[PDB]
């Protein structure tokens, strides 16, 4: 196809040369192509044909396919060889797209049902016909709508969002099934990619998995509450209340759901009793802000079912929330200060409708993620080329400068030269300020790169020099001395000065000598290659070296350097109010510029030549002039050709450009202007004018300590990475851009920036780039206190599952970890591109923020931010603390089990096993098996022994202790030995767990029941890396007399773990027989006692499960609705 | 079954196999039952390169 | 490589484990060479083993 076609054509164009490599040359293997008619051997395909060239008589040369391709490889080795095209690109990559443009997060989303996450459940029906009460008792048969459900025995489990009508969806869900259901899956997710069973988990990473799952349920639960409306009770139920109305379709079976104590209570059942005690005047809602008058109310406080968890989770985000909001005039304020008045933007005045517009964020919050861009940025140079390509074409769109070569052409043309010489001053600089590939951007990339000189350092290219050696006697080579004085000031270069001293060293060298250094970097070494503080000759600082009588010249020109070279200034843009500052080693609200800045003060310019850059254009001239005058370095000239010099030097001085004016005075307004409007803020070091001490010489970020040394402060300065990379630009263009500039002849200031200025704060990309900052550090943070769970950090952090097993976690460990937390993360939340992977390449188990720069003499200045809160880990700590107490809900169970045969006609659960036959390390008697254990069997018919940890042997019987972990590795070989004398014999084993999930089984109390069959399984199926969840055998309540019937059972708990049995035998007066409960009377406070007031959760120890919960009803608009500008 | 090996029995098995065979039996040098020294007529240090 | 000088650790008396003559720098290189610079790097950290 042509696309094919087209690109081996452009290849067979563009790639006539082999490569580029860096090495010594060599005649044998040196690249050496060798010609043919003399044995010579040379180093360039260009080279080689020249040599061929050469060979064959000028004079005869007649056109020859090889002709056409030595120009062809002339003509493209310059169009490589271009600094432009060489850095550039088209296609953007997913670094330069991530820094120009980034996902903006989801935060504001908005509930409709009722907030709650756990859920009652059946487990068991009840009996609504029996012989012992008739029908007509139960409210079933009347088909009387009840908030719990009635039932033999229920259960309280967790379901995030079971009752939740939500604006946008959280992809991260933790959903349980009742606990006559396998939840293994839900603890085998995280690092259990070598277990085998469907039903099996490794107990070494339930911490692991514990964690994650309550990342889960807090990023679940990050909404906020929206008013839907209510409705006035029209029965005798409630005392005329006010109801809510959630949105749905089968939306009449809430009003029982959400309101308890509004049912009747005709019966002495359970669920009566209850709401008989509970209080009367606390249902709907009791309080609300009216603040308009046919609007909606901005807030309301409404009884209704609801978990405290849940509401405390959603209060902090919304205090968050609360804490980012700002306001339209502050907006107002804060954009006319950035636009510096060229905008006026208009907001209202009025009785607001409470918005809610959260943009505002802190400054360590800000210059995190600042760090964290920098570090993405480092030594790549095709990340940060097409930022500032971006910056560079909006200069051009903005500035009123307009550039022609037609002013230099007009004033060289009035210079009179004598048609009979060989050498015209005027025609040479005509021809050589021409620009190759004629582009003239460098001077606005040049001119974009002063805003990042920590990270990007402009350079000159190698090209513009004077093609190895100069010399004072070529008039062509002169000129391009004065091109390179003229346009070295305008770069960032922070060796810069010592070019144009040792270029102009280089082109006189016979006729002036001055002390160098080494053998080396003699002066005759090119001056493009003096770019470090290291490589300053001694005889630049120490002027007197220089003598007067040897080298006048140099003496002068290096006087002039010192003496003459612009000044730094700055502008201070911005406006820190509403967005932080993020500059890091400057002070906030400030920009620093290479050259000094002055404000007009007439907005009609006319020309004038009072600042710095012409005056540096008057004394190279000067200096050329001077250089020119003695017949000591060019003698074979004319006084024609000297006079012609002089006065083309002496014309060029007087020369009418805009372009010195412009950048005193109007450029600097527009880089303050366009820098808060940037999506990647400016990143400066300090501008060191001509001093070797204060010459940066690196810059570093750190992502981690290195030994043990815990501060920052201390680990710095040894485990950071340098950031940077030059950028080279073109000398011809930056200065026929400086020698030709022009305004318009209408040019009215405040008419021309009050609408070119205007379109670029009609975009509100600047507000959205903030949120993605406030949730790079909620990232950070969340990171930084969930991997200290399991690994050893220097942060200072509370440790509740420390009673959950876990593993020796190692650095992989910790990186597949934090991997979840970050997938998490992005999938809450919404964002497809990279967050908190940049920390991910190293280990993060040390993680710290912090970058530095150095000066030549070795002082190094250090930025460590203080890393601010994070609601997010808030709250995923304190959904820690309240599991340490509400472990249960979640399917977990606490301690650890005894397997041991119990055959008897008593009810009591396993759950909750009586403690005469619960033993423990304190118990006179027991035996305790650690790691030295072997078994010998028992011969002529003396029974088998095995070891205990002190050396004795025991018969296979009594009290045991075992780890889990011994077991776990002598499954087999202990299942053959113990498994017949545990079943029928008299051996008693306590499994050492800490925490483990459980299953459970009902049966019939008047029916005989074993639970052999399970218990076997469960100690056959354990394995080296999984067990099977720990089935239990409950009986089931009973609301009449009975009949006791033999069970015999094996698998009991050792501390009471039957916390999320919420009632049984509802619906019935009373239980007989069973495990009794009644309705939690501790969870319903604010109902069963009058004196606790309405908002009082006492949340480590009990969710309560109903409280009062505010709704709100705010406006979300953008801020082009609210701050309108006037065009 | 209800557990797979973490290395693996089988590729163990296969590595230690194969480590596991006796050292080569170099002769040549050495006479055979007649007296003749078997091995092939080489200069001894064209043998060792 | 790596595996074969772990396994020669074990016998110093009978095989010696030399880096090869091809992993230096041609003709010694020079410090004025990027390329140079990498392959003294990569002696410098394999030398030791
Ligand atoms: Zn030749």
């Amino acid at each position: 196809p042509m696309s094919t076609r087209i690109a081996e054509a452009t290849s067979a164009i563009v790639s006539k040369h082999p490569a580029r490599v860096g090495l010594p040359p060599t005649a044998s293997s040196g690249h050496g192509y060798q010609c043919h008619v003399c044995s010579a051997v040379l180093f360039s395909p260009l080279d080689l044909d020249a040599h061929v060239a050469s060979h064959g008589l000028h004079g005869n040369m007649t056109l020859t396919s090889s002709e056409i391709q030595r120009h062809i490889t002339e003509f493209i080795s310059s169009w490589q060889n271009h600094p432009i095209v060489q850095v550039s690109a088209d296609v953007e990559n997913r670094k330069t797209a991530q820094l120009l443009h980034a996902d903006t997060p989801r935060l504001v989303t908005w509930d409709a049902g009722l907030c709650t996450s756990f859920k009652i459940v059946p487990i068991v029906p009840a009996q609504v016909p029996q012989d012992v009460l008739a029908y007509t008792f139960f409210t079933s048969s009347y088909a009387i709508q009840s908030p719990f459900p009635e039932a033999a025995v229920s259960r309280i489990v967790v379901h995030t969002r079971w009752a939740s009508n939500v604006d946008f969806d959280r992809d991260s869900s933790v959903i349980m099934a009742p606990p006559t259901e396998n939840n293994i899956h839900l603890f085998k997710q995280l690092l259990n990619t070598e277990t085998l069973s469907v039903r099996g988990a490794n107990p070494l990473m339930f911490r692991a998995n514990v964690l994650h799952m309550l990342l889960e349920f807090v990023l679940d639960n990050l909404y906020l509450n929206r008013h839907t409306g209510f409705s006035q009770d029209h029965t005798p139920f409630t005392e005329g209340a006010n109801l809510r109305s959630l949105p749905g379709p089968d939306a009449e079976k809430w009003y029982s759901i959400m309101y308890p104590t509004r049912m009747g209570t005709p019966n002495v059942s359970k669920i009566c009793n209850f709401v008989a005690s509970c209080v009367r005047n606390r249902v709907g809602r009791f309080d609300r802000a009216q603040m308009m008058n046919g609007a909606m109310s901005e807030w309301v406080d409404v009884f209704e079912t609801s978990d405290a968890l849940t509401v405390s989770i959603r209060g902090r985000w919304m205090a968050r929330l609360a804490r980012m909001n700002i306001n339209p005039t502050e907006i107002e304020w804060a954009l006319t200060e950035c636009a510096q008045g060229y905008v006026t933007v208009t907001s209202p005045y009025a009785p607001s409708v409470n918005r809610l517009m959260p943009y505002r964020i802190s400054n360590a919050e800000r210059q995190i993620s600042q760090i964290i861009r920098v570090m993405n940025i480092g030594n790549n140079a095709t990340v940060i080329q097409p930022v500032l390509q971006d910056i560079s074409v909006l200069l051009q769109r903005i500035s009123p400068l307009q550039i022609d070569p037609t002013i230099i052409s007009n004033t060289m043309s009035t210079v009179s030269e004598s048609t009979t010489q060989t050498l015209s001053p005027a025609s040479s600089i005509l021809g050589k300020l021409r620009p190759s590939n004629s582009d003239f951007s460098s001077f606005r990339v040049a001119l974009a790169g002063w805003l990042y000189n920590g990270v990007v350092t402009t350079v000159i290219d190698d090209s513009s020099y004077p093609k190895d050696g100069g010399s004072v006697t070529s008039l062509e080579n002169l000129w391009d001395f004065f091109i390179l004085a003229l346009a070295l000031p305008l770069t960032t270069d922070p060796c810069a000065p010592v070019k144009a001293f040792m270029t102009l060293a280089n082109m006189m060298v016979g006729f002036e000598t001055i002390p160098m250094d080494n053998q080396i970097y003699t002066q005759s070494r090119r001056a493009s290659a003096f770019s470090t503080p290291h490589t300053w000759p001694r005889c630049f600082m120490n002027i007197q070296l220089i003598s007067p009588i040897d080298a006048p010249i140099l003496r002068q020109w290096a006087e002039i350097i010192h003496r003459y070279w612009p000044n730094p200034s700055q502008i201070r843009y911005g406006t820190p109010n509403v967005f932080g500052s993020a500059n890091l080693f400057t002070p906030p609200e400030v920009l620093l510029l290479p050259i000094d800045h002055q404000p007009a003060n007439v907005t009609t310019p006319t020309l004038d030549f009072t600042n710095e850059l012409t005056n540096w254009r008057a004394r190279v001239c000067e200096l050329m002039k001077n250089l020119v005058d003695n017949q000591r370095y060019q003698p074979g000239w004319t006084q024609s050709l000297v006079s012609s010099m002089r006065g083309t030097l002496g014309k060029l001085k007087l020369i009418k450009s805009m372009t010195p004016m412009y950048l005193q005075q109007l450029a600097p307004v527009e880089l303050a202007v366009i820098a808060p409007m940037l999506p990647f803020p400016p990143f400066q070091v300090p501008y060191v004018r001509l001093d070797r001490d204060r010459v940066p010489t690196m810059v570093g970020v750190t992502r981690q300590s290195r030994d043990t040394i815990t501060q920052p402060a201390l680990s710095l300065s040894t485990t950071n990475t340098t950031v940077g990379v030059p950028l080279a630009l073109d000398a011809r263009a930056i200065t026929v851009a400086l020698l030709s500039g022009k305004y318009p002849p209408d040019l009215v200031t405040n008419v021309w920036y009050a609408d070119a200025i205007y379109p670029m704060y009609a975009d509100t990309e600047v507000f959205s780039n903030l949120q993605r900052d406030v949730i790079t550090c909620e990232a950070v943070q969340t990171l930084v206190t969930l991997v200290a769970q399991i690994s050893e950090t220097q942060y200072p952090v509370d440790r509740y599952l420390d009673w959950i097993p876990s593993l020796r976690a190692s650095a992989a460990t910790a990186a597949t970890f934090a991997e979840w937390v970050n997938t998490s993360m992005k999938t809450a939340f919404d964002l497809s591109d990279m967050l908190l992977e940049p920390l991910l390449s190293g280990d993060p188990r040390m993680t710290q923020l912090a970058i530095q720069y150095q000066q030549y003499n070795g002082r190094t200045f250090n930025v460590i931010p203080e890393m601010p809160g994070s609601v997010i880990a808030d709250c995923v700590q304190l959904t820690a603390e309240v599991f340490n107490h509400e472990y249960n809900l979640f399917g977990i169970a606490r301690g650890d089990i005894i397997i041991g045969r119990v055959q008897s006609t008593h009810l009591w659960s396993p759950l909750a096993p009586p403690p005469d036959l619960v033993f423990d390390r304190d118990t006179p008697g027991v035996h305790i098996f650690g790691r030295d254990c072997r078994i010998s069997f028992g011969m002529n018919g003396a029974a088998p022994m095995i070891r205990d940890e002190t050396g004795m042997m025991v018969p296979f019987e009594g009290n045991w202790i075992f780890p889990l972990a011994l077991w776990q590795m002598n499954t087999r070989y202990f299942n053959q030995q113990f498994d017949a004398w545990i079943k029928t014999g008299e051996l008693r084993i306590r499994i050492e767990m800490g925490a483990y999930p459980y299953m459970l089984h009902y049966y019939d109390p008047r029916q005989y029941a074993n639970a052999w069959n399970l218990t076997s399984a469960w100690l056959e199926e354990i394995t080296p890396t999984s067990i099977p969840s720990v089935p239990f055998m409950v009986p089931i309540s009973s609301d009449h007399d009975i009949s006791s019937a033999p069970a015999v059972q094996y698998i009991i708990s050792t501390e009471y773990n039957d916390r999320s049995l919420f009632c049984t035998n509802s619906s019935s007066p009373q239980t007989i027989a069973g495990p009794d409960k009644h309705i939690p009377v501790e969870r319903y406070n604010i109902l069963t006692n009058p004196d606790a007031p309405p908002t009082q959760i006492q949340l480590p120890e009990v969710v309560d499960l109903y409280n009062v919960v505010t709704r709100y009803a705010y406006e979300t608009p953008p801020i082009t609705a609210v701050v309108m500008g006037v065009p | 079954e209800h557990y797979k090996a973490r290395p693996g029995i089988a590729s163990v098995q296969k590595a230690t196999e194969s480590a596991e065979l006796p050292m080569k039996n170099n002769d040549e040098g050495t006479p055979d039952k007649r007296g003749n020294t078997k091995g092939a007529l080489v200069n001894e240090h064209v043998e060792a390169r």
